């Protein structure tokens, strides 16, 4: 019996993408030479990429916060991949996910948001356990942004709550990590160096160092 | 529960049911809250108790590596995690003791020792998220054991450390204020 509340933030209500587009191949190079010190780094990890063989320890200012991505089932071995590399776990935020064929389900409609409109009609319907249906003894519906501390522009601690709902990719072929998340990072640390790693050419952002490779 | 001998729980369990604990949940005190140095929890003969069965252990945010370890110790292998979201009269508002997030969320680990392949361990109608809201303290909600009711239909439970709260059918619990 909760609807709306949670979808305002999640979806709905930063555009323009451009303080470095570093390019490269990170399995040839190494990440030491590049600008530091930083005090936060956002890894979209949803692709599962290896990070074991990932130099982030240097790059990292004693003091920094680390952001990492697993869509549903590595949750266990991110941590201690971390370790290994020197972070010590410290949040959780789960983005729950409402799959969007569920939603436009009923009554009947189909496109698209047309959903988001409606979830003032729609709220009255469905409760939140109903339109969390999803494309391992579970059908996880999540992604969970992983959080960790590595040493001992809204400041205020609780400022983002961990929990978020989405509706699902309207298009299968879609890789991308919701700009909110972003915005998670941005109000949390007021430290201007932050960093991106393996990002896109459409994700590079404002006073974030973006270090990418081709493809 | 150093103290506690859990020798009493396997003869009368083996001998009444032939069959060890087919699922185990657990809200460890943490080092007041039960004043549990963390070692001590962590060092107490689960193996013994169940042969072939999953276990649930509530792991705070603040104590969630730290639990991950513990299970994997005990001879299981991390499966899944139910996820509860607390739902106040309207909406999903949670407490902002968060140091850099605002926590309005508590995780239950899922992890499986044994073969669990036979017809009793139904599987795949589960949910990974909870949507009730905070209970009377401190509780953890209904559709839990609802839950774990439609993994082991028919089978012995036990939880561990228990304020006899919640009192259930078929659940033995071992608890210090009961």
């Amino acid at each position: 019996d909760k609807v709306t509340c949670d979808n305002l933030e999640v979806l709905l209500q930063y555009e323009t993408d451009q303080k470095i587009v570093v390019l490269k191949k990170i399995l040839g190079t190494d990440l030491s030479q590049y600008a530091k010190g930083v005090q936060g780094i956002f890894i979209d990890n949803l692709f599962k990429k290896d990070l074991k063989n990932l130099d982030i320890s240097k790059k990292l200012i004693s003091n920094g916060i680390l952001f990492i991505w697993s869509d549903k089932s590595l949750i266990n071995e991110i941590l201690e991949t971390m370790e290994n590399k020197g972070f010590t776990y410290i949040e959780n935020l789960v983005v729950v996910q409402l799959s969007l064929e569920q939603a436009l389900e009923e009554l009947n409609k189909h496109m698209k948001e047309q959903t988001e409109d409606a979830v003032l009609d729609n709220l009255d319907f469905l409760q939140q356990k109903v339109q969390v249906k999803d494309l391992k003894v579970l059908n996880q519906s999540k992604q969970v942004l992983i959080m960790f501390r590595k040493f001992d522009l809204e400041l205020r601690h609780q400022r983002t709550p961990d929990v978020l709902f989405d509706i699902v990719n309207n298009g299968k072929s879609c890789l991308k990590t919701k700009e909110y998340i972003y915005q998670t990072i941005e109000t949390l640390l007021p430290k201007s160096q932050l960093m991106e790693i393996f990002a896109q050419k459409d994700q590079p952002r404002k006073g974030w160092i973006s270090v990418c490779e081709n493809k | 529960v150093t103290k506690l001998n859990f020798q009493a729980l396997i003869d009368a369990q083996m001998r009444h049911a032939g069959k060890m604990f087919d699922v185990i949940m657990m809200d460890p005190p943490w080092q007041a809250y039960d004043s549990l140095s963390d070692e001590k929890i962590q060092n107490m003969p689960i193996q013994s108790l169940q042969q072939d069965g999953f276990i649930f252990v509530w792991a705070i945010n603040a104590k969630y590596r730290v639990t991950i370890k513990m299970i994997e110790n005990w001879g299981y292998k991390l499966v899944d995690e139910i996820t509860w979201v607390k739902k106040t009269v309207n909406g999903k508002i949670a407490k902002g003791h968060g140091f850099y997030l605002q926590h309005a969320k508590e995780s239950c680990l899922i992890g499986v020792k044994g073969d669990v392949d036979n017809g009793r361990f139904k599987k795949n109608i589960a949910s990974d998220v909870i949507f009730s809201e905070r209970r009377g303290q401190s509780q953890k909600p209904e559709e839990i054991y609802q839950y774990i009711n439609q993994l082991c239909p028919n089978g012995n439970y036990l939880e561990i450390f228990a304020r006899r709260n919640n009192l259930h059918d078929n659940w033995v619990s071992i608890g210090n204020e009961l």
